[PDB]
């Protein structure tokens, strides 16, 4: 049982709309959930989560559509992942905005 | 005069990008209606946006606190504006005073 | 045994705190081709003008009418070379055309 890291990747700095993934690696066992929040409201469409593939270590990736003018608009963006009955959560914003 | 009481707040200068949108907030955070008549950038590479806001006349005299935020790629702080009546003013009537010219200035025709 | 379509290159970079773990820390940069066809494709890193021969992980071609396939590749970073204002560029190379994306910490 190790708890899995949250990264979230964001669009370049100078430009690119644009996907944001949340990645969860060394984890155990297999099964996981990931989703995603938006200014601390529930996402209830436009998320698909890849199928878990193999890195024993898993690794599972999930996809978000965004747009662009909600990006730099300060907008909170986290990445919710629950595992072994543990909820982490992970906070990222634009550097140049 | 033509029942038009809108308010609107110009950017200029910036960069000639897309996707802006202009939102006025209360002063209680609530969201108002959208506006349309998207504006063009100009020869001179420099963008223009406005954005159109309906308010009641009551509203506006009543010395409401009214925001304009500006969402611009550039910027990586939205900038706070505030419009409103200063309340407290007292009226008085103008005075419309007629100047002719003087008869130094009728010589050269 | 439709149609070709020329590939679109987007290039992912961590934020200002995706930095983790010991002193020096490190990341990874997501390359990803979406909308391509034929499936074949060459994924290259370039760090200023020099490639990248280690270090990096490229996921199997996997299907996402015109057939479509999208590709994923992870390179690990340093956290010094990122502050050190260096450009990374994800090189495609699709049916004898070449497709380059730079991208950088600055503003």
């Amino acid at each position: 049982e190790m708890n899995p890291n949250v990264n979230v990747f964001v669009p370049p700095r100078d430009g690119f709309k644009s996907k944001l993934i949340c990645e969860a690696t060394n984890f155990t066992p297999k099964p996981i959930t990931v989703s995603w929040l938006k200014d601390g409201k529930l996402v209830e469409s436009g998320f698909t989560t890849d199928p878990v593939t193999i890195e024993q270590t898993y690794k599972v990736i999930s996809t978000l559509t965004i747009s662009e003018i909600d990006w730099l608009n300060l907008n909170v963006y986290t990445c919710r992942v629950d595992h072994r009955g543990l909820t982490f959560l992970k906070n990222v914003s634009s550097t140049c905005a | 005069l033509t029942k038009s009481t809108k308010l609107t707040c110009l950017v200029t200068d910036l960069t000639t990008y897309d996707s802006v949108t202009i939102s006025w907030t209360r002063q209680n955070g609530e969201a108002v209606k959208t506006h349309t008549n998207i504006s063009e950038s100009h020869p001179n590479a420099t963008f223009s946006a406005v954005g159109e806001a309906s308010i009641c006349e009551d509203d506006w005299n009543s010395g409401e606190r009214f925001t304009c935020t500006v969402t611009h790629t550039d910027l990586p702080s939205p900038l706070k504006q505030t419009i409103s009546r200063p309340k407290g003013v007292a009226l008085h009537r103008p005075d419309v005073y007629l100047l002719p010219p003087a008869r130094e200035q009728l010589n050269l025709r």
